[PDB]
């Protein structure tokens, strides 16, 4: 294939309050520029557009690993930083809402679906994998590197569960919740920004790390 | 592999809600103000007409995506709260839909009822932002390399209104029942319009999500508003919580238009 699903489930393995959640993240923000190596044709990329492409995607790569993480948590998330966080500490945050939509629409449908790791990364893939955002110097090359993952993930899910006819399906509509669950975590990243954060977190929040990180 | 007689006549009737809606709104066209004709008054009144203008095809679309979505299978046998629910969320995202599908790539014009052809700079004129008009028109270009028919676009609205994860859905199991069919409808019609083309359906799919993106371009949009003192009509203000009272849904105008 064009785009190996083998090589996109290597790549998820080969990485393994509210200020808890910022710690946790900044830490994840140096491995998920590994894993974005380890995907195919990410390094082949112009320097400039892989830069683009993470800036544009960190939010939702991250909020989809750590969902998929806490698949076997009750009421609750698993942090990078081996903390958890339970519903009772969000509400009394002011971060509730959120995390309920996180746990109905992302953890609770991954647990149901079983979903496995293969098909996490080639949504992550996906994600990463992003066209529409502003300022690469070529959106069909990344289009077209999307496009390949599409018909990779489909062919993996008729041949690993072929009587799940719809499974393809069911993995693409969970894109658009997290897209909207993303645009509302990134609301109270930028709520934390104005009211004791780290580095790394800080540059991606702000319009020099990530360059020497990837050459 | 195979379109069943029952996802015909489904995929059949969708279509068939979009041209009666269709109508009904073309007999609207004499209701809306005149767009200003010839050089603009010192009064300031052309650019204010303009935004009026605009202001009441936007309330035309809600009536046309309401009156929609009553005929759509399913629909009325959720409660209430959900209908409104369902609707707000994705009104805008259907607007963007049915604009995308009226446009031009070679007049880059968009064309709203039956003759009411702006271009990029009309919808500056009107009181949009470039922020806003950029990615309406490049969505629209996104939507016309895809090539989509009546039937594709009418089903990729019906899924798009059975989002269960939208705010304030009281029954979110039932919205996913009834979104399924319509998924499962749009992949064998796709499938059976272009065998050669695997990649169609997941593009499509992936447009809900540039949609999830718009509707947060256009919540910027609507700050501008506020921020310039353009005030919005009743309905516009209730599904898109812009003003005080009516922002706040004390209105019901919109469980007024499903009551009927
Ligand atoms: C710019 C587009 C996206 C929207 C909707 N648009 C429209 C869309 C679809 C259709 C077809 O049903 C029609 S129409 C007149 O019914 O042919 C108009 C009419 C004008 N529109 C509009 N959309 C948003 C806003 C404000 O956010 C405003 C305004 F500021 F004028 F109030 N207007």
């Amino acid at each position: 294939e064009e785009m190996p699903v083998d090589r996109i489930l290597e790549a998820e393995l080969a990485v393994e309050p509210v200020t808890n959640i910022c710690q946790a993240a900044d830490k994840q923000l140096f491995t998920l520029v590994e894993w974005a190596k380890r995907i195919p044709h990410f390094s082949s990329l112009p320097l400039d557009d892989q830069v683009i492409l993470l800036r544009a995607g960190w939010n939702e790569l991250l909020i989809a690993s750590f969902s998929h993480r806490s698949i076997d948590v009750r009421d609750g998330i698993l942090l990078a930083t081996g903390l958890h966080v339970h519903r009772n500490s969000a509400h009394s945050a002011g971060v509730g809402a959120i995390f309920d939509r996180v746990l109905t629409e992302l953890v609770s449908k991954m647990r149901d679906m079983r979903m496995d790791k293969t098909e996490l990364g080639c949504l992550r893939a996906i994600i990463l994998f992003n066209p529409d955002a502003k300022g690469l110097s070529n959106p069909s090359e990344v289009e077209v590197l999307r496009e390949k993952v599409y018909a990779s993930l489909e062919t993996y899910c008729k041949q690993k569960y072929p009587e799940q006819q719809g499974r393809f399906a069911k993995l693409l509509l969970r894109l658009p919740a997290l897209r909207s669950i993303g645009l509302k975590c990134l609301e109270h990243l930028f709520f934390f920004k104005l009211i004791p954060i780290d580095t790394f977190l800080m540059e991606m929040l702000e319009a020099k790390i990530l360059h020497r990180l990837l050459q | 592999v195979q379109l069943t007689a029952a996802q015909e006549l489904m995929i059949q009737q969708l279509v068939a809600a979009q041209l009666q809606c269709n109508k009904r709104s073309f007999s609207d066209q004499p209701k809306v103000t005149p767009w200003p004709l010839g050089a603009d008054p010192a009064s300031g009144s052309a650019s204010q007409q303009r935004f009026a203008h605009f202001t009441e095809l936007a309330i035309i679309s809600v009536q046309e995506i309401v009156d929609f979505a009553k005929q759509v299978p399913g629909f009325l046998q959720l409660g209430r709260e959900d209908q409104i629910a369902l609707l707000k969320a994705s009104t805008i995202e259907i607007m963007l839909l049915e604009t995308a599908r009226r446009y031009n790539h070679e007049t880059e014009c968009i064309t709203f009822l039956k003759d009411f052809t702006y271009s990029k700079d009309d919808f500056h004129r009107a009181g949009l932002q470039v922020e806003f008009i950029n990615p309406i028109f490049e969505f629209s270009r996104a939507m016309r390399r895809l090539g989509l028919d009546d039937a594709e676009y009418a089903l990729l609205i019906a899924i798009n209104i059975f989002s269960a994860d939208r705010p304030n859905v009281q029954e979110p199991g039932r919205v996913e029942a009834l979104q399924q069919p319509y998924v499962e409808a749009l992949l064998s019609y796709t499938r059976i319009k272009r065998p050669q083309d695997q990649l169609r359906f997941p593009r499509m799919l992936m447009k809900l999500v540039s949609l999830r993106t718009l509707s947060s371009v256009h919540s910027e949009q609507v700050f501008a508003l506020r921020l310039q003192d353009k005030k919005l009509p009743p309905l516009l203000s209730e599904i898109w919580d812009v003003h005080e009272g009516s922002g706040s849904g004390s209105h019901k105008i919109l469980h007024r238009l499903l009551q009927d």
